[PDB]
């Protein structure tokens, strides 16, 4: 790896600065060369780990569903053909997802999450697993979709069962995970009211426990929850 | 038009 | 190059579809594909090829200018010493920036400004010469600083020349060029009174032609003049 | 802050 030689230290600065500077296909290779030197990562660095793939994969995304749209546009009954063109291009930027999507899972499975014995820490990798997997389905078409919609899943289950025993209702990273499950059933999985009654049940257990927090983590819990609401508003 | 997931922290 | 087996057409049809994706990057590749086709471009071609390494070299001096910010107040009489990354982060950065400055250059060079006989496409690249050695000036410090910002003068100046033989004072070519030709008078060549002469005088000179216009050309050249009339307010 | 040069067509 060309991060081999920089010192962790220096590969977490660097990221730091690389988020200043929105240059987030740097600060994803400064984290991957950091989670490369083989320690665990502490509770900001694993956020730094997720900003940085979070963004660069979520431009990805963006393009492709761009591409897509044309591509299936420019196969309605009665378009004019206009080449293989679009339907390269639209490949060559979910081959270049799919990679991203890959280093990502194969980062968490070699070595974090078999490392990672604290709930905050699994909770956050097997939210990760489910959500690059996630990603992975939004474009998977062949054999492998049930698959890859399985192995989402089975990640998200087993970071629910964890937060469920471990964490309150109202903890950010167990309310994140529960969001980003809803999606998967709505907009991945076919279940819309498994979607709906997930986001309602962690939004209402959520409420009944506001009264426990701190002003600062009140506003952090709030926020996720407004997002929940946001969903079944959008949903029902 | 798309659902929301959890945003950057 | 990897574009060298695509066809020339291919690669134009997947710069319009990066652009709508906005992937300039990718963008930017396949017009220096296209332009190594070896014909001239026209006048869409152009604002292809222009369009992506605006918006590549764009990103890298936001970043560049975040990090040197940085690094400034690294030095700072006061400051805590934070050993060399927000330095080589920056460098890594400006390297980048000089590299896609020099790519564009070099195609100017070989070989679209030689081929280049009309007014439109001749004042075209040497403008668009004349502002990648403005984004090497924004960077450059050593003995060569002096000799990049005589090569962005030179270029601006002879596109200068032709466009105010060959074309209208509302001309938008004409007018993007005076305009970049004023920035780079007041930004880099510590020159502000020859700034504002030139923006006043060729915002002046296209008033009085305006009448001439069609109400799409005027649209045109109106929003250019406006962005005369913008710098003139900050500069006065 | 900085001046504005030609924009993207
Ligand atoms: S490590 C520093 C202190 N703790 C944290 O930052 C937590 C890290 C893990 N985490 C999350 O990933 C959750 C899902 C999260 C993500 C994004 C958020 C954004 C906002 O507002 C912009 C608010 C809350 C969250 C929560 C929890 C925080
Ligand atoms: S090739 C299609 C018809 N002609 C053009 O598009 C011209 C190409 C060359 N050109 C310019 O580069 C000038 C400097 C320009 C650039 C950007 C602009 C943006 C806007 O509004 C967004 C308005 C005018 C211009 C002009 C002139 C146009
Ligand atoms: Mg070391
Ligand atoms: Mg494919
Ligand atoms: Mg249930
Ligand atoms: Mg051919
Ligand atoms: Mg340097
Ligand atoms: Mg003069």
């Amino acid at each position: 790896g060309a991060m081999g030689s920089m010192e962790r230290a220096s590969l977490i600065q660097k990221a730091k600065l690389a988020e200043q500077a929105e240059r987030y296909e740097d600060m994803a290779a400064f984290m991957k060369g950091a989670v490369e030197k083989g320690e665990e990562l502490s509770c900001e660095e694993r956020n730094l780990l997720s900003v940085a793939y979070k963004n660069v994969v979520g431009g990805q995304r963006a393009a492709w569903r761009v591409l897509s749209s044309i591509e299936q546009k420019s196969n309605e009954e009665g378009s004019e053909e206009k080449g293989p063109e679009v339907r390269e291009y639209r490949e060559k930027v979910e081959t270049e997802l799919q990679g991203v999507c890959d280093t990502v899972l194969g980062l968490l499975d070699s070595h974090l999450i078999k490392e990672a014995g604290d709930a905050e820490s699994r909770v956050f990798y097997l939210k990760m697993k489910g959500d690059y997997y996630r990603y992975l389905a939004e474009v998977a078409t062949g054999d492998d979709k049930k698959r890859i919609i399985d192995s989402a899943r089975s990640a998200y289950q087993e970071a629910m069962d964890i937060s469920k025993k471990e964490m309150p209702p109202t903890n950010p990273i167990r309310l994140g995970l529960a969001l980003n499950f809803s999606v998967f059933h709505y907009e991945i999985a076919n279940s819309p009211e498994e979607a709906i009654s997930l986001a309602k049940t962690t939004f209402d257990e959520a409420m009944a426990d506001l009264h426990t927090l701190s002003e600062d983590s009140y506003k952090d819990s709030t926020l996720i929850m407004q997002l929940l609401r946001d969903n079944l508003t959008l949903w029902t | 038009q798309r659902s929301t997931s959890t945003p950057n922290v």
